[PDB]
């Protein structure tokens, strides 16, 4: 699986290391 | 130079005078009275 | 010209804002001016030297304010997001 | 035998995974669409939208407050255009997610 | 006698430096695989008189 205008990415809740531990 | 010239051409001859490489003082244009019209029909006469 | 600061720029008219650092990228002679693949100005050259200025905007972040119930207490905490807080006390 | 087999199948898993290159297609499209819609949300603040320039600062240098208001209210139409329909279109994404 | 511009023709539009960005740009360029004339200089041979038509793709090899 594969600068800013006002524009902001939110990071996600669950990490990808706690979605693995899930 | 063109403002205060003794004549001015035709219309049908209208001349086209390149001003560069200097620094244009616009405030004194602006302020000059003398002009009857001073609209400008570009994008504004004192921000310039 | 001051740089590594958030100072106003206009480069003959450009009267932009951002923070002007040293750019490691190589303008071409000819080029003057930068952009992107969002064409946001991103580099500009100097009028008088031939120095190339990366520019960044200038930090912004929605503020949150992480607070319990109102009826438990009155004290709140304030994440100023996307920002490291070297810089947020302006 | 249904151990052996069972190994094996999961290792063909594994295998088919590595090597087909469109095998995390959902994924991949998802990802692919959020990218597009927010390139073409940035490239709409380029757009002339009938203003004598798309540069906000542009338009406020350079022009009297009479019709930099009418100007300035151009740009604001279309770039709320362009703000809704993305948003709309995110919505829709968002619920087929 | 006639030769074909094979690729060459292509100039920067404007004075902006991109990265890594392909850029779609709308202006005056000299087609890819388009006929263009040959002419001698050698041997007489002359220049002949030729338009202009908004654009002139030049290209002259010498030693
Ligand atoms: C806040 O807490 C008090 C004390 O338990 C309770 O009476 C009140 O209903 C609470 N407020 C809300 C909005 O739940
Ligand atoms: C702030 O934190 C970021 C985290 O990515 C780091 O890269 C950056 O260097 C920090 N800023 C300073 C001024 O140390
Ligand atoms: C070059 O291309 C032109 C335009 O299609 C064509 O008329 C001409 O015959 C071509 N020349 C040769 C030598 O094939």
């Amino acid at each position: 699986v594969t600068k800013f205008n006002g524009l902001t990415v939110l990071p996600p809740l669950l990490t990808d290391e706690m979605i693995a531990q899930y | 130079e063109v403002f205060n010239a003794t004549r001015f051409a035709s219309v049908y001859a209208w001349n086209r005078k390149r001003i560069s490489n200097c620094v244009a003082d616009y405030s004194v244009l602006y302020n000059s009275a003398s002009f009857s019209t001073f609209k400008c029909y570009g994008v504004s006469p004192t921000k310039l | 010209l001051v740089k590594n600061k958030c100072v106003n720029f206009n480069f003959n008219g450009l009267t932009g804002t951002g923070v002007l650092t040293e750019s490691n990228k190589k303008f071409l002679p000819f080029q003057q001016f930068g952009r992107d693949i969002a064409d946001t100005t991103d580099a500009v050259r100097d009028p008088q030297t031939l120095e190339i200025l990366d520019i960044t905007p200038c930090s912004f972040g929605g503020v949150s304010v992480i607070t319990p119930g109102t009826n438990t207490s009155n004290q709140v905490a304030v994440l100023y997001q996307d920002v490291n807080c070297t810089e947020v006390p302006v | 035998l249904i151990a052996n087999q069972f190994n094996s199948a999961i290792g063909k898993i594994q295998d088919s995974l590595s090597s087909t290159p469109s095998a995390l297609g959902k994924l991949q499209d998802v990802v692919n669409q959020n990218a597009q819609a927010l390139n073409t949300l940035v490239k709409q603040l380029s757009s002339n939208f009938g203003a004598i320039s798309s540069v906000l600062n542009d338009i406020l240098s350079r022009l009297d407050p009479p019709e930099a208001e009418v100007q300035i209210d151009r740009l604001i139409t279309g770039r709320l255009q362009s703000l809704q329909t993305y948003v709309t279109q995110q919505l829709i994404r968002a619920a087929e997610i | 006698a006639y030769t074909n511009s094979f690729t060459r023709g292509v100039y920067y539009p404007d004075k902006v430096f991109r990265s890594s960005v392909l850029h779609s740009t709308q202006d005056l360029f000299l087609p890819f695989f388009s006929n263009v004339t040959w002419f001698h200089a050698i041997h007489r041979f002359d220049n002949p008189v030729l338009p202009f038509n908004d654009g002139v793709y030049f290209a002259s090899t010498e030693k």
